[PDB]
């Protein structure tokens, strides 16, 4: 909610509270999702301010705070920040931003992350350019500097981050992002390319330093309607975990498909339909695989912007039989939230 | 960086507040009786509770923010960087150990453990494991370590505990039947409250913790046995040559009695087979003179 | 209803509209019916050029008219006439003429309108007359503000400016002085603020709620409410000596006290019942006495200069109005349709009541005549107005 | 405060800032509560919104921030997030949440957690219903539909929690809790039940699997005046912990009394008086002991709603030869609060 | 921002984002400050209320979340409570704080901390008196009871603290600052002195108990100018730590010299300079060294108060061959800045 609007400037602190459990078969460890309590709050502001008439400087920051936790040691599992940047918006030109914010690819990725809780599961945290991370420089032009209406571009420089682990490392990168909005219908294209830093070269899967990312999405929303299908493609990007070895690294070759088709009601109701699929190619020792493949069936009661509530049901599709132990069990979510 | 900015030294205050200061919280309710039957209890109060309570009440819930081993029964300590670890108990030493005590008082020695460091090495890899033992300076010495000179440093012993190699393994054993005499070293509080750090030549810090709180336990260590068999007999000629032991005092104004402690190392089987091997030369020359 | 009347445009555009303000004064009474302007059968600018047949034709008996002229200081005479025109046809039953400044014109008007009131009814004029109301503005520093205007919503001055909740003004009999709660010191005060320097006088602070001031009618006694004994009861303090007697004590409730015209009674509300209702007590002997039993539920009583009647909020099935209840009988008859009808307030001669209601989201005064017959909005204010207060004759 | 009202929906920021210090003799190892600066500040949001006349929706967040740590590596020691729920209210038939909450039991022992900051030490955090969990869902009736005024009940399932210490952990659970308040007075009575996890039995001390907790209370409130009075027993809920041995576990059987009596006065000024004592019994071979039996002695001076000060001294009656280690020394605090 | 004024009582919250980067040859290993992507938000709440026409009391509280890290085990680190201290201010007599604050000799310290991002290096964080530190109760007179204009005294009591590390430790310890404003120009001096814990005493280098510090600071600020020069003495106070050792502790004695120079234009600009230098002697087996000696070279635009832009060339003096391990390179950082 908008608190302070003065002095040509304006802040919109936003927060919400989740009431979420998950359920499943057995204590929860093959479920897609998990079992148990997941319950969590976010916190964040965002604020502008009209330096002049063609220029506005912005600034946004959020965090996660988990609830399921205990007082104990294990309070802090789970609780991050997870947008914090700040950027400058010219009248025309476009506007340019740096922090830790969402990579450009996320924006093709976009279209299908409308699910409820679930959905967007190849768009990984703390990966090159399809979640949001940290060390980015990003520059938005929206309109071609306003000559042709509906076109808005972007790109996005990444700076190295050296971190522990390869899971949450990466290094110097780039990534641009198109897209084109025209009587409902949008369509958006998406690449990005890195350098695998020494860590994750070191690592037992994953082959090659060039780390590449790209995406397409296309999407008619109208009508109370949403329809949305994204197709990406990633050579060396993707993580992926092997229980039988214990050990983990990256995909030398994935390819993802999202496929979203939501209907929306005038009695604040929308049920929502999901489809979803990702390939592993040339895995070390493991050929090609599918990481997760399922179904969605869910929906959502809008009580109003400010209270909402939703179920989600995974059918996962993955066999048992799948040569890295990801979970082949089906899953099932139930949440409420409260937000300003 | 930056910090400075503004940080006025001296007392801080905003400028103009709205309203004129309140006299207190005498009346809590609202600008009211707090009665509530007539119009001068939430006269201008609107939307009062519609909510449903939320944690109500202070919630201030609670506020903010060493078993010891027996005496007499060697057992394994794996170092710190700040030395062994070692904890007491006041409890007297059990029934067998006096036993021992007094069978051997009328070099030989009994033995109380036997060690295999196939076994020890399971649990510490890198044999930085020592075996400490403990008996109550007093069962010891015939003179009491109070009624002593401060300047002394090795008072006499009757016994003493002591690493042996016999029958290819080394043991740890209760030796005797000689003149015999140890080290005497003060325990230097530390800031833990009841826990002292003596210093034996050569061997690692060994700080002490009494507990006289806890019931006596007998620690078990799949390298160390307990030789059910006590019976004496003769000891080793190189006894001792890898033991550190030294009767510790505590400072006067702690109530502590003077403790001994043996702290020894645990051998390698090659260094076992060398023990054995000296300990066989000479017993050579001991039987040709 | 009301007894048909010709008002007159006065003779002269005119700095003030005399004839407007007279016709709304008789108006606001119940009491008459001034002849639509646009119906009138002539506009004379004087008795003389009176007709009355033709008011008589229309079922007027009097007519009203007048004349206002430009003094050479800027000042002006305001004069009017009283033409019979029923059983004594073109005779003045009335007149006067007076020199006033401009700034007084709507004043005049009110004296004219006193004069005819009375002329006709018998009745003392009450337009000249004041209320005092408390508003709570969109101001940050003083949200609420102590405010008198004329009765009729002209006129408005601020009395005190307060950051903190106000109530309950009231108007010692003279009309020189106001009771009222201040809170301003971060619970609730009674205090008196004479309205001519505006000093104020303390009149107590006791650890809880000093709220409801009434001023005897004789001015030497001032009854308000103290939870201090732990509940709301009844006391009165005698203004010469300062000193304080409670009126009520027990653990039934009595407060929002009003006087009747002796000075030695007060009609108050009390939950004694259960639901609020009207009790009469002795300042004296305290033991009071439940007067409402009409409806379900009676409360925030006000009594008649004459004590033959008070007037009061009374729910009836679900309908909270106005109503006015014969002291003598018991007679209930409900005044207001208005919504949320609250704090009624009694013009000295029992023949218009001020209120406050939904009008305006709580932004608008309401007066209802006592006969029932006419209701009009005040005009509105740059804030929500509660707590009004009549004056006394003034 | 409530910052935003606007769009039928209504925020209220609560946080506070404690300015703490605890005394006692000695380093503070054997002190009840402990010694040294104990500041914190609280941050929170509540929120609701009239989805409709007879519906309204409500999410309430809250956290607490140490301030007595350091900016090293001992931050976050003590900083975690106290509630996240959310719920529904209807006109009459009651309330619904979920989230982390209070349990119904706490609802009695809220009575006796007026103190300014000791108090309510049996309402154990992360215990199944007397302190603040997660994985609770709650539903509460007010007046029984509006018939019967002044009595409230409610209603409490409790989601199974597996964490990696039985102390946090918890499994499926169920309790109940009702209140009436008539005249001032007020009686409380509230039963909790569930089942322990595998790893709580395998903890040396405690016996058996339903872990039970009921308690009962009385109140009377009015004319500047609260007393209280909380009796509650249990059943393998208790937690306890040996230093002689080094082990903890829960309790066999506890009993707990909680009285409390506390006057105010106008001029911003509330004594205080309070009770406390619990005992626990069948212990894994300690027989019956007391884990806590103090008299309490303090204060708060009330400058106004937003800022207080207090004070309270703790008269340890706990003797030191007690069988497992607990504080037998008295303690003293000494805080200063601004809220808004 | 301002957001509730109301009741006598009035709250400003106060947060900011900062997009940062730091730029440095190599790795940044020796870098003076580091190298990569330093983007941090601080969230913070101040609160006053006026109790009576004399007598008001405040509150205010900071956090500090650091968005270069990544979303795993390594999302809190950098992440902590900055202030956190409540308190009252009399009319004239003065105001008196408790909690976690600026030690008094910050206060002289203040003058020289002007910088975009770096300054006041000698104002370590945790330490005695020089930076913020948790359990301290200040005292502050304004005017001497308003007898004399611009001369402000304070004094401040430090409980002592028992953590882990000698670094973050302290023990008892008391202070002193006097300002003097005249005319434009300030004078300052401060005085602290405590004694140090058996940790502190342990550690392979410092030696002796009475940890004290003392500084005086003289500026002029006028004619968007602002000219500063602290010199300030510790002994045994300051921290050091050795690279070719590995091995930390404290320094036997140090000297501090700062100076800044900054002018201010209307059209939003504000260059800098800054010259800094410490060293510390009766180092035990390295003699006499220099911790730091460098310039500043930087500017600062503000578009507004609420959003600037800087950057900071550090021009690092200090020589290879320093036989602590201290950085040998230069260094830069370019920031930008939203806050309300």
């Amino acid at each position: 909610a908008e608190i302070y609007n003065k002095d040509g400037n304006k802040v919109d602190l936003y927060g919400k509270a989740v009431g979420l459990h998950y359920f499943s078969k057995g204590n929860g460890e093959n479920s897609y999702g998990g079992n148990g309590d997941m319950t969590y709050a976010r916190l964040g502001f965002k604020g502008e301010t009209q330096i002049n008439s063609d220029l506005t400087g912005y600034g946004q920051w959020e965090y996660n705070f988990q609830g399921n936790n205990s007082e104990g040691a294990d309070a802090q599992t789970g609780n991050k920040t997870r947008l914090a940047f700040a950027g400058l918006k010219y009248a025309d030109v476009g506007s340019f931003d740096y922090g830790r914010n969402y990579g450009v690819v996320y924006d093709a990725l976009g279209y299908t992350d409308m699910l409820p809780e679930f959905g967007g599961d190849t768009a990984y945290s703390d990966d090159f350019f399809v979640g949001r991370v940290g060390g980015v420089a990003t520059y938005r032009n929206s309109n071609f500097f306003g000559l042709v209406d509906g076109l808005n571009f972007a790109v996005q420089y990444l700076g190295k981050n050296e971190r522990d682990t390869a899971r949450r490392s990466n290094g110097d990168g780039v990534g641009g992002s198109i897209s084109y909005e025209y009587e409902g219908f949008g369509i958006v294209g998406a690449y990005g390319a890195a350098d695998r830093t020494n860590l994750q070269e070191a690592q037992p899967l994953g082959n090659g330093k060039k780390a590449e990312q790209w995406a397409t999405g296309l999407k008619y929303d109208a009508n109370n309607i949403y329809l949305a299908a994204n197709y990406g493609e990633t050579r060396n990007a993707t993580p992926i975990t092997n229980k039988f070895t214990n050990t983990s690294g990256f995909a030398n070759k994935t390819q993802d498909v999202l496929l979203v088709a939501q209907y929306q009601f005038d009695f604040g109701l929308r049920p929502s339909i999901a489809y979803t699929k990702s390939k592993a190619k040339d895995v070390e020792g493991i050929g090609d695989v599918d990481l997760v493949n399922y179904f969605e069936v869910g929906a959502t009661y809008y009580f109003n912007k400010n209270m909402s509530t939703y179920v989600d049901y995974i059918i996962n599709q993955i066999d048992s039989d799948n040569k890295l132990g990801v979970g082949s069990d089906d899953t099932v979510a139930v949440g409420i939230v409260y937000q300003f | 960086g930056g910090d400075g900015r503004g940080h006025n030294t001296g007392a801080h205050s905003t400028s103009g507040n709205i309203n004129g200061g309140p006299t207190g919280i005498g009346v809590s309710g609202g600008c009211s009786d707090g009665s509530g039957w007539s119009s001068e209890n939430n006269p201008w109060g609107g939307g009062s509770g519609s909510g449903i309570h939320w944690g109500g009440g202070s919630g201030r819930g609670n506020g903010g923010g060493a078993a010891p081993v027996a005496f007499g029964f060697p057992a394994l300590s794996t170092p710190g960087a700040g030395g062994l670890a070692v904890s007491i108990s006041a409890s007297e030493l059990s029934a067998a150990i006096a036993g021992i005590i007094a069978k051997l008082k009328k070099p030989f020695g009994v033995v109380l453990s036997s060690l295999i460091p196939s076994e020890i090495a399971k649990d510490d890899p890198n044999m930085m494991s020592k075996i400490v033992t403990s008996l109550p300076a007093d069962d010891i010495t015939e003179s009491p370590v109070s009624s002593l000179p401060l300047d002394k440093a090795t008072v006499n012993v009757n016994v003493r505990v002591v690493d042996d190699v016999k029958d290819e393994r080394q043991n740890i054993s209760v030796v005797s039947g000689v003149p015999m005499s140890v080290p005497v070293v003060d325990a230097k509080p530390t800031e833990r409250p009841g826990v002292f750090t003596a210093s034996i030549p050569g061997a690692p810090v060994l700080n002490i913790s009494v507990n006289d709180s806890t019931p006596a336990v007998q620690t078990l260590s799949p390298g160390v046995t307990n030789n059910t068999d006590k019976d004496v007999r003769p000891a080793g000629f190189t006894q001792g040559g890898n033991t550190r032991d030294a009767v510790i005092r505590f400072p006067k104004d702690s109530g502590h009695n003077a403790v001994y402690v043996s702290v020894s190392d645990v051998l390698s089987p090659d260094q076992v087979k060398q023990r054995q091997d000296e300990e066989n030369r000479r017993q050579q020359e001991w039987d040709a003179t | 209803s009301g007894r048909p009347i010709g008002v007159v445009p006065f003779q002269w555009a005119a700095p003030e509209d005399i004839g407007g303000i007279v016709a709304a004064d008789l108006r606001n009474s119940g009491k008459f019916n001034p002849l639509d302007r646009a119906r009138l059968p002539q506009q004379p600018g004087s008795a003389q050029e009176v007709q009355p047949a033709a008011w008589s034709a229309l079922g007027i008996d009097a007519v009203v008219v007048g004349q206002v002229t430009p003094n050479p200081d800027g000042s002006y005479n305001v004069a009017y006439q009283l033409v019979d025109t029923g059983g004594a046809p073109g005779t003045v039953l009335a007149q006067n003429s007076y020199k006033v400044n401009k700034q007084w014109l709507r004043y005049a008007g009110h004296t004219a309108s006193d004069e005819v009131f009375e002329k006709l009814t018998g009745i003392k004029g009450a337009f000249r007359t004041r209320i005092a109301y408390v508003v709570q503005t969109n101001g940050g520093q003083f949200p609420y503000e102590l405010r008198v205007s004329d009765y009729d919503g002209y006129n408005q001055f601020v009395v005190h400016r307060s950051p903190q909740c106000l109530m309950s003004p009231a108007w010692s009999p003279d009309g020189s002085k106001l009771a009222y709660v201040t809170f301003e010191s971060g619970r609730s005060a009674l205090v008196i603020q004479t309205l001519a320097n505006g000093a104020v006088r303390q009149v107590a602070s006791f650890p809880r709620h000093n709220g409801a001031p009434a001023f005897s009618p004789d001015g030497s006694k001032l009854a308000f409410a103290l939870s201090k004994t732990g509940s709301l009861n009844l006391y009165v303090m005698d203004l010469a000596s300062g000193q304080i007697r409670q009126v009520t004590d027990g653990r039934s409730n009595n407060t929002e006290p009003t006087w009747f015209p002796d000075s030695q009674n007060l009609a108050f509300t009390s939950d004694q019942a259960g639901r609020p209702q009207v009790y009469k007590v002795n300042i004296n002997g305290g033991a009071p006495q439940r007067i409402t039993w009409e409806g379900s539920q009676n409360q925030d009583a006000d009594v008649s200069s004459d004590g033959k009647f008070m007037v009061m909020v009374s729910s009836n099935g679900g309908q909270q109005h106005i109503a006015k209840q014969d002291l003598a009988t018991g007679g209930v008859q409900v005044l207001s349709s208005t919504f949320l009808d609250e704090t009624p307030s009694l013009a000295p001669n029992g023949t218009m009541v001020i209120y406050s209601s939904s009008q305006g989201m709580g932004s608008v005064l309401n007066l209802v005549s006592t006969d029932g017959r006419f209701k009009a909005r005040l005009p509105a204010t740059d804030g929500q107005v509660k707590f009004p207060a009549w004056s006394p004759y003034l």
